[PDB]
């Protein structure tokens, strides 16, 4: 088995994530729940 | 021409053959806006080449996973016409794209519509949910234009059938409830005016919601919504 | 192979710092789950941008040769170099720490504005000096010397303004190098001040704000897995704080394997029953994402 080394994010300037995660880049930020509920007319 | 022909007559087949002229004209103007162009008018483009994709089922990727690939040979050649790129993953990158780069709110709305609708078409009911849940359309759908209302009842319509194909009854019901339950489902999707209520609107009302119908191509069937 | 299909190393080696790293790859090496040679491969390109050069050269000796890289010496050479100019730099500050009248002045004074005016006053502190303070710090960091690094980021925290660019940095500075120390307790308390800190920032985006949560979710799994009153905060923080939860269930899904752990080894037989309930539907929601055995 290979061992894979985990992709960490360096940050010089302090403490927590020095970018946004890819997957949300391009993706205006909203709030939602899984559990409200769909299908209003 | 879709809202004028009869959906009915012959004529309707052949003016749809046009359809896909007017798909390759615009995948032509999209290569050349990729290498020219604005980013706002690329996010432009980019909503209309969605707008002729979104509601095509991609009958190709089904077929490629109705044929896993054991075993036979031929030629290299029909193996470059098959990298032809996923209606799904062009959809993403355009979607994706639009997300990050325009300016307008409107664009943005349309495009998270159709993107909806495509997962929903295609029963990708999880990234459909959890997309129209990130975007809280519910709240704001009310002020937005409505032609963007009806993509939006037609996008509420699919959700629910999407979840019916995924054996969800509960949640299919509940995405369909209000819309069935209103008597107005024919206008709500765009797909004409029912006659009961011809006898109450001015005749400039109806005018314009007559420009505001669906092609016929574009309807989902309200024998099949309501049998669901 | 199998256990390997279930390795969460390189998922949660993206939310931590590099350092921290190095203990969960010392933790694969003795499993024997992957390949020893790639296994340090991955240590030395980690070790490749830290200031550890002396272990670095250790790790290159066991996975190549004795001949010791030109790079890695000249990288010493630069390292030591920048030590020198930091100490030199750092002491005229150090020596104002070491007045025995400003250290009770520290653990008496709770206002980190009193304390930098009087500071001030008495030895001429600056605001240059904390930047100074902090650089040094993060240096001793790089270098493997948490303990000076802890000692440095307690200084620069008790003196610098809650609103300075660097205030949340060092709270992450100082939690990491005393999970490095293994001091369960002093973590426990940065991590509490750290969690307090990201929720009460008014200022932030709600993405950075889901950011700096997910990051302390993975920081937080040292301290609660080590220290005695972990568990029931694991459930107390991911399971009934709405904020943490959708973090859970949003970037980092994974960390549900961790939750229901601390569930299911729950002391408390009531508290393990009514939880259960809402960890139930939590493995639901996101079981088309993440799954586990």
């Amino acid at each position: 088995a290979k061992f894979l080394t985990p992709v960490i994010q360096d940050n010089p300037s302090g403490w927590g994530p020095c970018a946004v995660p890819e997957q949300f880049r391009d993706m205006p930020y909203q709030p939602f729940s899984k559990g409200d509920r769909l299908g209003k007319v | 021409i879709m809202q004028n022909t009869d959906p009915h007559s012959q004529e309707y087949v052949e003016h749809l053959k046009d359809e896909a002229q007017v798909c390759a004209i615009i995948e032509r103007v999209q290569r050349y806006l990729e290498e020219k162009g604005t980013t706002e008018e690329i996010c432009r483009v980019y909503l209309r080449r969605i707008l002729h994709t979104y509601y095509k089922f991609d009958y190709k990727a089904h077929q490629r996973q109705l044929t896993p690939p054991e075993g036979s040979s031929k030629s290299e050649q029909d193996q470059a016409e098959n990298e032809g790129e996923d209606s799904a993953v062009l959809m993403e990158r355009l979607c994706k794209y639009i997300y990050a780069k325009d300016r307008t709110d409107r664009i943005r709305t349309c495009a998270i519509l159709c993107h909806i609708y495509h997962h929903a078409l295609h029963s990708r009911w999880y990234q459909a949910r959890d997309l129209m849940l990130m975007s809280h359309l519910q709240d704001n759908i009310q002020h937005a234009d409505p032609p963007v209302q009806i993509l939006y009842n037609r996008t509420m319509v699919q959700l629910g059938i999407c979840a019916f194909r995924q054996g969800l009854t509960k949640d299919a019901h509940n995405a369909l409830l209000d819309i069935q339950s209103s008597g107005r489902a024919k206008e709500l999707l765009g797909q004409g005016l029912l006659l009961r209520s011809l006898q109450e609107r001015n005749q400039e009302q109806e005018k314009v919601e007559r420009r505001r119908q669906v092609p016929f191509h574009l309807h989902i069937n309200l024998e099949l919504l309501e049998c669901v | 192979n199998l256990m390997a299909e279930y390795d969460l190393t390189t998922r949660i080696a993206h939310f931590l710092d590099r350092h921290l790293v190095f203990p969960l790859l010392e933790f694969l090496s003795v499993k024997e789950i992957y390949n020893e040679k790639e296994l340090l491969q991955g240590k030395l390109d980690l070790l490749s941008d830290t200031n550890m050069v002396d272990f670095a050269m250790d790790v290159y000796k066991n996975l190549y040769s004795d001949d010791i890289p030109h790079a890695l010496r000249e990288k010493r050479t630069t390292v030591v170099a920048q030590l020198k100019q930091l100490q030199a730099e750092t002491e005229p500050i150090v020596k104002m720490f070491e007045d025995p009248e400003t250290t009770r002045q520290m653990q008496s004074t709770r206002d980190g504005r009193m304390l930098f005016d009087y500071l001030a006053d008495k030895h001429g502190f600056r605001q240059e000096y904390l930047d100074t303070l902090y650089r040094y710090a993060k240096f001793q960091y790089e270098c493997g010397n948490y303990s000076g690094a802890a000692e440095y980021l307690y200084f620069f925290r008790v003196l610098v303004p809650a609103t300075d660019r660097n205030a949340l940095s060092s709270l992450w500075g100082k939690l990491a190098s005393e999970i490095l120390m293994q001091n369960w307790d002093a973590a426990m308390e940065d991590l509490t001040r750290l969690k307090e800190t990201i929720d009460n920032n008014s200022v932030s985006s709600p993405l950075q704000s889901l950011q700096q949560r997910t990051w302390l979710i993975h920081w937080s799994l040292f301290v609660f897995f080590n220290h005695p009153k972990g568990r029931d905060n694991i459930i107390d923080l991911f399971l009934y704080q709405p904020q943490y939860l959708n973090a859970i269930q949003t970037m980092c899904p994974h960390i549900l394997r961790y939750l229901t752990t601390a569930v299911i080894t729950n002391k408390d037989v009531r508290k393990r029953r009514q939880v259960l309930k809402d960890l139930v539907k939590v493995i639901q929601q996101e079981s088309y994402t993440y799954k586990d055995p």
